[PDB]
């Protein structure tokens, strides 16, 4: 008899390229999305510019 | 609003003869706060016909303080019609109160300003009674028609 060969997606390597999330309402959800805000760095300058 | 315009090293034999500048009228290409003072420049004397054409493109500005390091003067016109100041007489006749003013640049070329501690000079223009500008226009704007 061949047993299977249970893996679990936790121990692979791909694990660090992606958070999961345990979310059970998500067939309840219309279009969703994220936000973000960035700051660029600015340096001084001795300009008549 | 006012302008800023910054100096190189200058001669101390030179800075006290272009402080005695504080009412003539420099003419710029933009309009940005700060400026140098390389851009503003002007060769000698010759076409008066071309300076005063390039007086119309440019617009001008009166300088007020000087100071070794940099040079703060005023947008003459652009957005304002009180801005009451003082721009000295360097004009060859006497104006009397209530005259419209007008700048013509100078003639025979002889009085600019040779700074030679960065080799450029600055031809000021005179200030003028509008009714002596007129004549001076007419006579000019004949004696090119004359030469065909």
């Amino acid at each position: 008899c061949s047993t299977l060969s249970l893996v679990r997606f936790l121990e692979l390597g791909l694990s660090v390229a992606c958070v999961c999330t345990k979310f059970p309402e998500l067939s309840y959800v219309a279009e969703g999305t994220i936000q973000f805000e960035v700051q660029q760095p600015m340096i001084a300058r001795d300009g008549p510019h | 609003m006012e302008v800023d315009i910054a100096l190189p090293t200058l001669s101390p034999g030179d800075l006290s003869a272009l402080q005695r500048c504080e009412g003539r009228v420099v003419f710029l290409e933009t309009l940005r706060r700060h400026a140098t003072l390389r851009e503003v420049a002007l060769p000698c004397g010759g076409d008066v016909l071309a300076a005063m054409a390039a007086y119309r493109r440019r617009f001008a500005a009166v300088i007020t303080r000087v100071t070794p390091h940099r040079m703060l003067a005023t947008p003459l016109g652009v957005g304002g019609r009180g801005q009451s100041l003082v721009l000295q007489n360097t004009g060859p006749f006497d104006l009397t109160n209530g005259d419209h003013v007008c700048l013509v640049p100078p003639l025979l070329g002889d009085e600019c300003l040779r700074l030679t501690s960065a080799n450029l000079e600055l031809r000021f223009p005179m200030t003028l009674p509008l009714a002596q500008a007129r004549e001076l226009t007419a006579r000019v704007v004949a004696r090119a028609a004359e030469t065909l």
